[PDB]
């Protein structure tokens, strides 16, 4: 019994982390074969990163493993990333692929500084593109990943924080997450909205384990709920089949869950959900199956 | 009934 | 900026993880050298005589694909120590120490002898954790982790009625003398460590959530007779403030005031995400997260 937000174990990835300074700057790059991934912002003095990488020269790099330094052979810009070419092959690469997420799905942040790994946690992507993560100045390139099967799929590196706090990252195609720019200028997160579908999965999680309280006899209709929803800070409900196994255990369907959402945001905060805030949406349907029934 | 939780 | 409940890296701890099975039995324990730990009722209670029964071959001991051989068992408290025919070579150094109320660590989640999840928890005063685990987690090891040290303070042993987790030390004593008997047992009343929601709250104020912020005071003696009605802790002692009182220009008593009435009620808002105060997060999770 019980629910908690856990990230996959790191081992696999701690051995990956590699610092790279450049003049004034210090990051965490991600080190992959012969290849070190990392911010581009490591090189920067409106930044012209292309200005940047004209004037860089390789010896001022400085990449390290432990107190192994790793000797530079090229670097290619990759979106906002860099591509940095290394003279030895990291013998830990964990075979690996890179996916970019999407809105509402979760993933593991390895959390580090002077490049060694400090923590780990999980994280949703927001509707906004934002994760709501904990970082501090030095975080960056900390990289976000999930494990299928043994593959390593990383899908983030921490790029830079909003002036709300927010955290975002690009991919490691170094695709920023929701368009923000990997620059110091003032830019405002999108708005943000609860990811319904993953509420549904904190409440099935919730009857599961035994919390009823917040149940409605009501019901209502999924295209209905999304014309509310978009009013009321939540997603629209698209994915419906993913719940089937959910509901067919507890008894309870989507269309009553739909409307103890309604309710819950009419006494918001009168009581918690296995002591968690009612409207949690970190959870996906897949992370509760696993952590009911394995 | 406290559950031992091995497998 | 922001505050997460998080994990130290768990890799260190992974490689220790291996799966012990006995008889229709199969949970996890930790290797250490040339002996296994993990919880006594995989044997199952008079423990004794199940140890005086034991056939040492109907153990299955593995590490991965790699099987273990036993040379012999001992009991340890509600553990039992297994000395196996191989050392661990990824034995990291370490310690163990047995945790007080209040305090964090963190739990590797461990199904068939595999790491499957890694969160952190805060020990209650009652004396379990606000786990997640289903059956199979039994041998899950707690662990702290400092100067590379790996300090393991727990072994997960079982889930009382009400879905809360209880584990043993490594030295074999029960946290909160919880028997590791599948008898009636009830967990006590817990009360909310209030020197954790005060770190909870500085660390609000540093992330710029401040709507909450009493102007009033009380004083640290007044608020411990109304604690002690109103299911939290009494503060003894403030030291441990001092670096985050400096930091917010922020006094322990207005934060007092403000948790009598924020206990009642937050009245629709959010704290850092919660809607009810937390005790999860230490002083020195806090300083870590916001200073490094």
């Amino acid at each position: 019994a019980g629910l908690r937000k856990m990230a996959q174990p790191s081992g696999v990835v701690e051995k990956c982390i590699v610092r790279v300074c450049y003049g004034n700057m210090a990051l965490n790059g991600l080190w992959l074969g012969d290849t070190v991934m990392c911010p581009r912002h490591v090189i920067a003095s409106t930044i012209d990163y292309d200005y940047a990488l004209s004037v860089l020269r390789l010896h001022n790099f400085s990449i390290s493993s432990g107190n192994v330094f790793l000797g530079v052979v090229g670097v290619t810009m990759r979106g906002a990333l860099l591509q940095i070419k290394v003279n030895q092959n990291n013998v830990h690469t964990p075979k690996y692929t890179y996916r970019t997420v999407r809105p509402g799905e979760s993933f593991n942040i390895l959390a580090c500084y002077d490049g060694a790994a400090a923590g780990v946690y999980g994280v949703n992507m927001r509707s906004n593109y934002t994760i709501r993560g904990s970082f501090i100045n030095g975080a960056a390139g900390s990289p976000g990943y999930n494990i299928n099967n043994g593959t390593v799929e990383f899908c983030y590196l921490h790029q830079l924080e909003l002036g709300s706090g927010c955290h975002v990252g690009s991919d490691l195609d170094g695709v920023m997450y929701g368009g923000y720019e990997d620059q110091p200028t003032l830019q405002v997160e999108g708005a943000s909205s609860l990811f319904t579908e993953n509420v549904l999965a904190f409440l099935y999680a919730a009857l599961i384990n035994g919390s009823t309280w917040w149940l409605s006899s009501s019901r209502i209709a999924v295209d209905r709920f999304n014309e509310w929803a978009v009013h009321n800070g939540m997603t629209t409900v698209v994915n419906t089949d993913c719940f089937s196994i959910l509901a067919a255990k507890t008894g309870v369907d989507v269309q009553r869950l739909l409307a103890s959402i309604q309710s819950l945001h009419k006494n918001f905060g009168g009581k918690q959900i296995l002591g968690y805030t009612s409207l949690t949406d970190e959870f996906t349907t897949g992370e509760v199956i696993r952590q009911m029934y394995g | 009934l406290a559950q031992l939780q091995v497998a």
